[PDB]
């Protein structure tokens, strides 16, 4: 016995009472929170946004290099002899020894 | 340039459906019909372009859409129409076509129509997707999807938890095969940096270890082989255009349909030419065994797609790509015929499964028994009934080999193995006094059944005399041995034929035959639910409970740190109940620690 | 229980038969050999020896056990369609039916509403009833039938008295 | 697993003592069925029943860790030989292929000519 | 841009009246996390510089976004639980979750080893009053105890590493400007070094060992199913390793060798318990061991196709297993006993629901490339250069991922639920619009991820 | 254009003489589907192009070049070395892609010849492995994660053992 | 014919209206944004001329958007 603690709650909702609603107390504003607000951010975010995610950013020079690489590809080609890539970053440095 | 614009109308047409899916526009019961009419025109918008490559023209195209820059890679949606890829088209597309016309009679008046046609042209559209595959990423997207696709079809209905364990093995004995087109992913871009098929067929070193655990082992998991085949049966607890689908032209080629097209890795790799059929004959007759013991309307034809299945592995064994898919082509019209037919007369006569109560004569049905004696005869060597474009030409090229005798005479017993098990279907269940357990039986003819078969009547009697007479061949073996290799593929099903008539009349026309009390019956069902049902879900649960549990995570690989939880609780009564007051005891302990810093921890 | 013994394995021993066997005149013949083998038996009163056959027919029956049994109908287990083409939709989901959706056939709302007064005025009387009917302590294994049924209303009835169908 | 033929009509005693015992099993299971049956066909419930013997059957994998196992047996050395035995297991697999890999590329050339990756 | 608008939340929720409340949390959310989308996506060459060292950059970091765009989501779960609970408790726990994302948005932004410590040590104090209070079931005290007792004796040896690091070389605080790195020439002193480093990631970053610090979070869950989200933020927490590992020693990484090994076995025999398992939650909390530690095998390799697929992973799994909690939160608040035996039958109550629960556990499997398969597939490539017989151990975990999805399916779709007279009520708007906004950035991600895994992409 | 290879020339043309039958079908499909739908869309971008009118230059690619490289700058200095680990990155990404032309080279060779693939070329798979061999030594495929100070110390770990096999030798 | 027995229906059918209603409510900028290809011209491949260096757009090729 504890004569203080013995008092369960047990009250679950949903349907019976509001009808129709996503929560529990005051259903004017329950419409205005759980359907018009939560779904503004559910449009705005995820359709307008979607055109900045991967449409449109430029994004580290994916399509930059495309137009860089296909100029020095025929450059080094025609005038140069090897097929641009031979030494990397040190032509004749400071040797080892 | 209309072949390369036409092909992807194909592909628009199928996921039209899933595009106006959610909400769209109002159609009720017009939906089911709608999936009818899509595929109906997307068969005409195939047949054009194919007759474009008979003809002449060649394309790989690819939608300019990469997601990759990733390391010296581009992986755009890149769509191969040749040969392989052109010819299946339609084939799968007149196919699915029929069976959504079954799907029209077969799950009537269900609250589940609309989501049943859900899935349906999603298993489809990954298959199209994997035929139409250049990639080896884009071949993943289909032979994972046929795979995924399957849980949604085998498992559709939620009964007993056999069906939902045959969804499960239907994954699990998938993803043991998996591994292989995991190593298969790996061992592409280690070597040969692209993994597209393109780069492949150039530079190619003799390698075993790229298909050993690879692509031949891709093809036990999908399109079920002797490694693992314990699914094969299983498949048959849904509904039944799902099994019409699945083992007669979807699940049935996404093995093999790998090794096709992977085919100048296999023409100098020697090893691996000698494992595909020595994988390939155990296939043939082992699974083929339990076709006739085992005794299910559905799992006869289930039993007897493995030993098919065989064939199209022994035709990679002979390094010929161009004869391997034409038997698959065939394939598709030979048991999506056998599966709506017998199918019909499951869903007539209330509910059975079974070709012990089945007893559907000749004279009873008119037109779903035709289907049989055509299909079942169909599987079987006749020299005009399309088998003879498909099997015939596999065992006279296998006779003219270097590779394994035993491989070969395995082979030729699984081809007279045949007439055994399609009469199983005949003298059983549609023949003699019917068997039928009702105080009133009715089977009534459906305007949407003889619509569908019978389309498919003229698909399956005339498919080698137009699709193997167009495609192009290369080399014929056809010329040695007229005796000994040509004539014995066909008298083996005659004689086969003759064994089966005098081994049902010995068992059924005997009136007192008293059976035997002791047998050995690894015939029956190869004793897969004992060892694979049974003890391989057991070992990998027994090492999760008795050990991993009960003893590591728990217990042991906890206690290295509650050891110093309880070390501190232990050592602070050591400091907080010892010297229990007294001012004297306090005073006696700092005579010791002057004596320390004196003479033991010395500073002068 | 020694007279539900021997149905229990007289029963299986019918419905194995027919696995073995191929047709329906064949199936007679068996089942009167068999009915030549219980019925002379069964016909005199033994105390060890009708134990010691009943043993003894666990022998033959075990002999020829595997065939894959004809289950064809829907069985309770086994094969083909044990609990299947069941959406079975449970009396406590239609209760919670929306409304402006639920105005939809009145006639099924309206007699709904009249089994749940039903079954809640009678709840007090079947606990009364269920509660009356104890040996002592616990039930001695089995149901409460009403015994002072007067108005009507068994001691526990709505999943008994309301299954879904098939 | 089972050794024998499939345990069902085999091995029983003959209407001895037995049958006491048995009657004895329905009269408990009825037992936990009455009070199972009194809270449920009432209209008036709304909710999910406890049933103590699956809250005890949670209680006995996820908890009774140190309770349990404080006669650390030589079984637990046992247990443990499959705890660390197959991590220190793939050290001399791992190791293996790596010196087999990395002399390989100093001396007798093994690299592929196409890799790019890595 | 990122410092006071989260500042600014703050006062919001404690000046708004207690008929609104949640109407305000969320809105004043939802375009906040609009901005990060709209600016932080930016990259030139490599990493950029925002403003002076107090919020930094981004170099591969697009798991920022999706902390912002949990910022609002953890509010959505917290609706049916919090509702019967006193008014100035509610004003006090969203400024917790709040204080919460405050100091993840400045972990992920600043680019140093020493104030981004002190903010990942700063997200645990949260937490633990978060864990130890409004939890549901008993002993949560043993949640909260080895939640510090775990991680700060692997993360205080950081303090006795970091400064002796910075008073040898340099200073560790810019890390554009920590190119002065000297290779460690694999001492004895330097073993310890390398160790303490690692340790404090060892944790958050779960292995085989020492990785009971997780399921017991989970099983005493801080709320049902609802703040459960921050402990999948804390999970991909750890990002700390891809920097230390690539930073601080680049040449000593032979005793990262063993510790593959010890992971190696942390993602079979930590898939294996993941199987007879009551809870349904603790089925989803040793899940999360498995694909975490799929990050640990990558970094540790340190090849280029690594990273590419453990920063795929990091927003693969905080999408995907946070969703999954959301089901488990779901079935919660109609049955209160996470019991996955007596929690059986879908589509006989829940139709719509059982549709949300295939792309959700599907999503642990290699589906149609959505981040999954993508976060995956390169790192078994990778590990094939380390080695050619990892894919023999990492070929078991795929069947077991299967063992994962449709274990999960199958014992819901078992219709039965004749016990169960409660969950008469389908979905709340706000519950479905979870198990939308969980999987739809996961769809829209299908169709071009370069801006999810992008170190150097 | 001028980048890519391309074929020299396309044949084809049509012959018609074996049978009468209905001509051919897909040929009088050709010029039945030509004026259905294709001169519809080519009326529709003759459409759209002719709205456009006003277009915008954009000025492409930015040049900046050279800015000393890393082995020119001595010393460690982070004012120097910013400089030089960009222009170290920029080539490396110029680099992977110039691999990806070479490699869609290849992916061409296979198509534009079919049945020989193998065997003709000669040129693409040559090219491929002049290409491949100098990316696989010299720009990292062995340096783990991208780095300017390590490769400079790739480039003499290579430099140094050529000079000891060229003076043994 | 008898009354079937079916779940609640309208909740589910609800956010599937409330879901396809801001999808479409935030469907009329990817019409226009369609527009601004089409009537708004894009880019042209135009080299590098010296006037200057970069006037609120660097490198925006193929769409003015960007």
């Amino acid at each position: 016995r504890w004569q203080e603690d013995p008092e369960p709650e047990d009250e679950n909702l949903y349907e019976k009472n509001p009808d129709s609603h996503g929560y529990d107390k005051d259903p004017a504003v329950d419409i205005w929170n759980m359907r018009v607000v939560f779904f503004f951010g559910f449009s705005i975010v995820l359709v307008l946004g979607s055109t900045f995610v991967a449409y449109l950013p430029d994004y580290r020079m994916q399509e930059w290099a495309r137009r860089e690489a296909e100029r020095l590809v025929k450059y080094r080609e025609a005038h140069g002899l090897p097929i641009m890539e031979s030494n990397c970053f040190d032509p004749s440095k400071i040797q080892l020894p | 340039n209309m072949f390369s614009s036409l092909s992807l109308v194909t592909l628009l047409l199928l996921t039209m459906p899933i595009m106006m899916m959610s909400f769209n526009t109002y159609k009720p019961s017009n939906y089911p019909l709608y999936v009818k009419t899509a595929i109906s025109y997307a068969f005409i918008t195939s047949m054009i372009p194919t007759m474009m490559f008979i003809h002449s023209g060649q394309e790989l195209i690819i939608s300019n859409w990469h997601w990759l820059t990733i390391q010296t890679l581009k992986l755009s949606l890149s769509f191969k129409m040749d040969y392989f890829s052109m010819m299946f088209i339609p084939v799968a597309l007149f196919v699915t076509w029929s069976i959504m016309e079954f799907s029209m009679w077969y799950m009537y008046s269900d609250p589940n129509i609309n989501k049943f046609f859900k899935y349906l042209l999603l298993f489809l559209i990954t298959m199209l997707i994997l035929v139409t595959a250049n990639n080896l990423f884009q071949l993943f997207i289909g032979w994972e999807g046929v795979g995924i696709m399957s849980f949604l079809l085998i498992g559709w209905w939620y009964g007993r938890a056999d069906a939902n364990t045959a969804a499960l093995q239907a994954i699990l004995y998938n993803r043991i095969g998996d591994i292989g087109f995991i190593l298969a992913m790996a061992w592409f871009l280690t070597n040969l940096n692209t993994w597209d098929l393109q780069q492949i067929f150039m530079l190619n070193p003799s390698d075993s270890n790229m298909p050993l655990i690879g692509l031949a082992l891709a093809a036990t998991g999908k399109s079920a082989q002797f490694g693992l085949h314990p699914w094969l049966p299983s498949a048959m607890e849904g509904p039944t255009p799902v099994s019409a689908l699945l083992h007669s032209s979807t699940m049935v080629v996404a093995g093999i349909f790998l090794l096709i097209r992977f085919y100048p890795l296999t023409e100098n790799n020697k090893y691996i030419q000698s494992i595909t059929l020595c994988l390939g004959a155990i296939t043939t007759l082992f699974t083929a065994m339990c076709a006739l013991t085992q005794n299910d309307i559905k799992k006869i034809i289930a039993f007897s797609t493995s030993s098919q299945l065989g064939l199209m592995m022994v035709t990679i064994g002979i390094n010929q790509p161009y004869l391997a898919f034409l038997h698959i082509c065939t394939h598709a019209f030979f048991k999506a015929m056998l599966f709506m037919c017998s199918g019909s007369i499951i869903h007539s006569l209330n509910d059975e499964q079974d070709i012990r109560k089945m007893g559907g004569l000749f004279k009873a049905m008119p037109f779903t028994t035709t289907a049989l004696i055509v299909g079942s005869l169909a599987l079987t060597g006749m020299p005009f009934l399309t088998g003879f474009y498909s099997k015939d030409l596999i065992i006279e090229a296998a006779n003219t080999s270097y590779t394994n005798a035993w491989a070969l005479l395995m082979t030729l017993i699984a081809t007279s193995f045949t007439a055994i098990y399609s009469t199983r279907i005949i003298f059983f269940a549609l023949l003699g006094q019917p068997r039928f357990p009702t105080l009133v039986n009715i089977n009534e003819n459906n305007p949407l059944l003889i619509n569908s078969i019978k389309r498919l009547l003229i698909g399956s009697l005339f498919a080698g005399y137009i699709i193997s007479n167009n495609i192009p061949p290369t080399t014929i073996p056809q010329m040695t041995m007229p005796y000994y290799l040509k004539t014995t593929a066909l008298i083996v099903t005659i004689l086969g034929f003759i064994l089966a008539l005098e081994i049902s009349n010995m068992t059924k026309n005997l009136k007192y035959h008293y059976p035997s009390n002791a047998f050995k019956f690894s015939t029956l069902l190869g004793y897969f639910p004992t060892i694979m049902h049974r003890l391989a879900p057991y070992m990998n649960l027994s090492m999760s409970q008795k050990s991993a549990s009960s003893l590591l995570d728990l217990i042991w690989l906890e206690a290295i740190l509650p050891k110093t939880i309880s070390l501190a609780q232990m050592k602070a009564s050591t400091l907080v109940t010892n010297q229990k007051g007294l001012i004297k005891l306090y005073f006696l302990s700092f005579l010791i620690t002057i004596l320390i810093s004196m003479i033991l921890f010395n500073f002068h | 229980t020694h007279q539900q013994k021997v149905l229990r394995l007289y029963k299986r021993a019918l419905r194995h038969l027919e696995s073995w066997c191929i047709h329906r005149d064949k199936y007679r013949y068996f089942a009167c050999l068999l009915r030549a083998r219980f019925d002379e038996h069964k016909n005199e009163k033994d105390m060890v020896k009708a134990t010691q056959l009943l043993r003894e027919a666990e022998e033959e029956f075990w002999h020829g056990q595997h065939p894959q049994p004809y289950i064809f109908p829907e069985s309770p287990g086994g094969t083909s369609y044990e609990r299947y083409e069941c959406y079975k939709v449970p009396e406590w989901c239609l209760d919670d039916w929306h409304p402006s959706e639920k105005a939809m056939y009145p006639d099924y709302f309206a007699k709904r509403e009249q089994w749940k007064k039903l079954r809640r005025e009678s709840w007090e009387r079947e606990v009364k009833q269920l509660q009356e009917e104890t040996p002592v302590g616990g039930p001695r294994t089995e149901a409460l039938p009403p015994a002072r049924k007067q108005g009507d209303l068994p001691p526990l009835w709505w999943h008994i008295v309301t299954r879904p169908r098939e | 697993s089972s050794l024998p033929t499939t345990l069902d009509p085999a091995e029983y005693d003959i209407s001895s003592e037995t049958r006491k015992a048995q009657a004895e099993r329905l009269a408990i299971r009825s037992r936990l069925k009455r009070e199972y049956q009194l809270q449920y066909y009432d209209p008036s419930r709304r909710g999910v029943i406890e049933d103590p013997a699956l809250v005890r059957w949670t209680y006995a994998r996820s908890a009774n860790i140190y309770p349990n196992f404080r006669p650390n047996t030589k079984t637990s050395l046992l247990g443990a030989l499959f705890g660390i035995g197959p991590l220190v297991f793939w050290y001399y697999v791992f190791k293996t292929d790596r010196d087999r890999k990395e002399k390989l590329i100093q001396e007798g050339k093994l690299d592929r000519t196409f890799n790019i990756s890595y | 841009k990122y410092i006071i608008p989260t500042i600014m939340l703050m006062p919001l929720t404690w000046l708004s009246k207690n008929n609104m409340i949640w109407v305000n949390s969320t809105a004043h959310s939802l375009l906040i996390s609009f901005t990060s989308l709209l600016l932080m996506n930016q990259f030139g060459d490599n990493s950029l510089n925002f403003s002076l060292l107090f919020f930094s950059d981004s170099l591969s970091t697009p798991l920022l976004i999706l902390t912002m765009w949990l910022l609002p989501l953890m509010l959505m779960a917290s609706q049916h639980h919090l509702s019967k609970e006193n008014l100035t408790r509610k004003k006090l726990f969203i400024t917790m979750l709040i204080s919460l994302q405050l100091f993840l948005i400045m972990t992920f932004t600043a680019m140093e080893l020493i104030l981004f410590y002190i903010l990942f040590e700063a997200t645990l104090v949260p937490t633990l009053i978060i864990i130890t209070r409004w939890g549901n079931q008993t002993e949560r005290l043993n949640a909260g105890l080895y939640f510090l007792f775990y991680t700060l004796a692997g993360s205080l040896p950081l303090l006795v590493a970091l400064i002796y690091i910075q008073n040898t070389v340099g200073s560790l605080n810019f890390l554009m400007l920590q190119y002065w790195v000297q290779p460690v020439h694999n001492s004895w002193s330097n073993v310890f070094m390398w160790l303490a480093c690692m340790m404090a990631f060892m944790v958050k970053m779960p292995l085989y060992g020492l990785h009971l610090w997780l399921p017991k979070a989970h099983v005493e869950a801080p709320i049902a199913g609802s703040m459960v989200l921050a402990a999948v933020l804390l999970k991909l927490g750890g990002y700390g390793m891809l920097r230390i590992t690539l930073i601080l020693n680049p040449m000593t990484d032979f005793m990262a060798y063993p510790f593959i090994m010890l992971s190696l076995w942390g993602m079979i025999m930590t898939s294996s318990i993941c199987l007879r398992q009551t809870d349904l939650k603790s089925l989803i909390a040793y899940s999360s061991v498995s694909h975490m530690a799929l990050v640990i095998v990558a970094i540790l390799i340190q090849t280029p196709w690594s990273y590419m697929g453990a920063t795929a992973l990091m927003i693969a799994h905080g999408l995907t297993s946070s969703m999954l909690f959301c089901l488990a939160n779901s079935n919660y608040e109609r049955i209160h006993s996470r019991t996955m035996i007596l929690a059986r039958g879908l589509q006989t109550l829940l139709p719509l629901m059982a549709t949300w629960w295939l792309l959700a556990s599907l999503t642990n499997l290699a589906l149609p490339p959505t981040i999954n398969l993508i976060g995956e597939l390169f790192v078994v490539m990778s590990t094939f250069s380390w080695s050619n017989i990892t894919i023999i151990l990492m070929g078991v975990n795929m069947v077991i991922t299967a063992l994962y999805s449709l274990y999960m399916l199958i014992m819901t779709q078992r219709g039965k639920y004749t016990y169960h007279i409660n969950n008469i009520s389908p979905s709340f708007t706000r519950e479905n619009a979870l198990m939308s906004l969980h999987i739809l950035p996961l769809l829209l991600l299908t169709l071009n991820p370069k801006i999810i895994l992008g170190p150097l992409y | 254009x001028x980048x890519x290879x391309x074929x020299x020339x396309x044949x084809x043309x049509x012959x018609x003489x074996x049978x009468x039958x209905x001509x051919x079908x897909x040929x009088x499909x050709x010029x039945x589907x030509x004026x259905x739908x294709x001169x519809x869309x080519x009326x529709x971008x003759x459409x759209x192009x002719x709205x456009x009118x006003x277009x915008x230059x954009x000025x492409x690619x930015x040049x900046x070049x050279x800015x000393x490289x890393x082995x020119x700058c001595q010393e460690k200095d982070v004012l120097c070395m910013f400089e030089a680990e960009m222009q170290w990155r920029r080539d490396y990404k110029v680099d992977q892609e110039i691999v990806n032309i070479i490699q869609e080279r290849l992916k061409a060779c296979q198509q534009r010849e079919g049945e020989s693939h193998r065997q003709n070329c000669a040129k693409e798979l040559e090219q491929f492995t002049q290409v491949v061999k100098a990316y696989q030594d010299r720009y990292x495929x062995x340096x783990x994660x991208x780095x300017x100070x390590x490769x400079x110390x790739x480039x003499x770990x290579x430099x140094x053992x050529x000079x000891x096999x060229x003076x043994x030798x | 014919r008898l009354f079937i027995i079916k779940p609640s229906g309208f909740y589910d059918k609800r956010f599937l209206k409330l879901l396809r209603f801001y999808i479409l409510l935030t469907g009329i900028p990817v019409a226009i944004g369609i527009t601004l290809i089409n009537v708004f011209i894009g880019e042209a491949e135009l080299a590098e001329i010296p006037e200057g260096y970069v006037p609120e757009h660097w490198e925006y090729f193929k769409h003015p958007i960007s």
